[PDB]
């Protein structure tokens, strides 16, 4: 009746997207934005560096 | 000497002469000149002195 030896599941998303459930993933987005303002936290104010 | 006297055209002889004074060793230069080498300097260095982070892409 089956057509071969065995049949692998199917991954319901595509090979390679990366997916995350729970608070992780909203603290990583959070963490992402504080590393991006850690750049401009000591340019702000008229006695900052470029 | 430059502080005792007030005249201002003594600096450093190069090519050897008994006599520092310019007045006699033929030396002029442009003040446009001059002025430039102090502007261009003091502007460039407040940059220089600014940048905190510094990020070089490797090619």
């Amino acid at each position: 009746m089956n057509f071969g030896s065995q049949t692998p599941t199917i991954v319901v998303l595509k090979e390679g997207t990366d997916a995350s459930q729970g608070k992780g993933q909203i603290i990583s987005n959070i963490n992402a934005c504080v590393a991006v303002q850690e750049a401009l936290k000591p340019t702000l104010g008229p006695l900052g560096s470029d | 000497k430059q502080l005792k006297e007030k005249i201002s055209n003594i600096g450093v002889d190069c090519l050897g002469y008994g006599s520092n004074d310019m007045k006699e060793l033929f030396v002029v230069d442009p003040f446009i000149g001059k002025k430039q080498q102090i502007l261009l300097a003091t502007q460039l260095c407040r940059m220089i002195l600014k940048i905190d982070n510094v990020i070089i892409s490797g090619k």
